[PDB]
């Protein structure tokens, strides 16, 4: 992540991020709504960061330092550039909505009142079709990626040295190769939990309650479509095992 | 330090997310209780052995039967949770969660955990449950279900007060170290 965004999202909550004199100006219900919106953006910032570790630290480091067989790096990190594109664009929209809401003279005091429309746009039309296509491919290649990583770590000396070198710093504690793959697979199913809790504290404006209700339905439709399009690929599986599924 | 993987399973109302959060911070959040848990690697020393225990939650995956099994590969210990304020969560353990965990995690120890033990003697909980001809899960009902499903053990805890939380994760570490 970039320092500007890390500092803006360093506090455990929105109520601790904004100045205490600004906090005192809002109703309890608004503080509750804002704390959950802050959690959605803060976890989106961390998810984009997980994708950057996978693309820049792992994938590009293996291409530039190791001599793996062709198609090995793609097998380890399937769809990482497409995933990074989807989520960096979504994070950009979330951060621009926060930026526009900043009070003049402040880089931390803001209130987001219109999240619903942004969530409807992300989870409808072409962006939803690309999220569905990318996660259906990624999640179907998840088991194959873990198995390929385990094989390389156990048989390749230079690969093992590479992994131990780039994962040694404490900031990489939770972000080993397999950990990154599961963090990404689990991201999509965190959205209904966050959205429903935001909706719980968004009854003040009827149009916002309606927009978030629509967004929740769109997220669940995307999840059901991805779940129904998954079939784990396996290295070595024969056609007979596949058509006898 | 050896690396071990822990996954928590159970119904949405079982309090699994809150349990992982309270353990990872060694604190019940004073200002904001997070809605979700990403992952965490806990440094634990149990009976003289140092372990890095990776923690994973399955919350949000309950209705997605093809996404949910992707959390299971190379799991070393399962925490199977139910809520003591919800006898309905305990009934879902033997023929929904247990056969799924035995299929995707063969031979992995399972610790059956009764969460929200602080609600067992809560008057509001007792009044609400009595309307559906129910009462908080008794300690012997928890032990009998754990025995029945072939669990490694049965434990109780309260994320609210922190009582029993540390014990659950130290025992899960011991279970993950066994042959
Ligand atoms: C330590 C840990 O959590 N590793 C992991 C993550 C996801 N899938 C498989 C594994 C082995």
């Amino acid at each position: 992540s970039m320092e500007m965004d890390e500092k803006d999202f360093a506090a455990d909550s929105w109520s601790l991020a904004v100045d205490s004199s600004f906090l005192q100006q809002h109703k309890k219900e608004v503080m509750k709504q804002q704390d959950v919106i802050y959690e959605l953006i803060q976890t989106e910032l961390h998810h984009v960061r997980t994708l950057k570790i996978m693309t820049r630290l792992f994938r590009t480091g293996m291409l530039e330092e190791l001599h793996l067989e062709p198609g090995v790096v793609q097998g380890l990190f399937p769809c990482v550039d497409e995933l990074s594109d989807i989520h960096t664009r979504f994070l950009s929209q979330l951060l621009e909505r926060r930026r526009q809401a900043l009070c003049p003279g402040s880089t931390r005091n803001f209130v987001i009142h219109r999240l619903g429309d942004l969530l409807i746009s992300q989870f409808s039309g072409p962006s939803a079709e690309q999220m569905c296509k990318t996660y259906s491919e990624f999640c179907s290649r998840h088991s194959k990626a873990l198995k390929l990583y385990k094989e390389l770590y156990a048989r390749d000396k230079r690969f093992q040295q590479f992994i131990r070198k780039v994962t040694r710093p404490a900031v990489l504690k939770r972000h080993g190769v397999q950990e990154c793959i599961l963090l990404v697979t689990q991201r999509i199913t965190k959205y209904p939990l966050l959205i429903s809790r935001i909706l719980q504290h968004s009854h003040g404006i009827e149009e916002e309650r309606q927009d978030l209700t629509t967004a929740l339905g769109l997220v669940k439709e995307l999840l059901s479509n991805v779940d129904e399009g998954i079939y784990q690929l396996e290295k070595g599986a024969r056609l007979q095992e596949i058509y006898n599924r | 330090a050896i690396r071990k993987k822990l996954v928590i399973v159970g119904d949405g109302a079982c309090g699994k997310t809150c349990l992982l959060i309270v353990f990872s911070k060694d604190q019940f959040p004073e200002v904001y209780v997070p809605t979700v848990f990403e992952n965490y690697v806990a440094d634990i020393e149990v009976d003289g052995k140092q372990v890095e225990l990776a923690l994973w939650d399955t919350a949000g995956q309950e209705d997605y039967d093809r996404l949910r099994p992707l959390s299971y590969p190379d799991t070393d210990v399962i925490l199977m949770c139910f809520s003591i304020d919800s006898p309905d969560s305990l009934e879902n353990i033997p023929e929904k969660w247990t056969p799924e965990v035995k299929h995707f995690c063969p031979n992995v120890p399972i610790i059956l955990v009764g969460n929200k033990k602080d609600l067992r003697n809560d008057e509001h909980t007792r009044r609400e449950l009595a309307k559906m001809k129910q009462e908080p899960v008794k300690p012997e009902e928890g032990r009998d279900m754990a025995n029945r499903i072939g669990a490694f053990g049965y434990m109780e805890c309260s994320a609210k007060t922190k009582d029993g939380v540390r014990e659950v994760f130290e025992m899960a570490t011991r279970a993950a170290l066994q042959a």
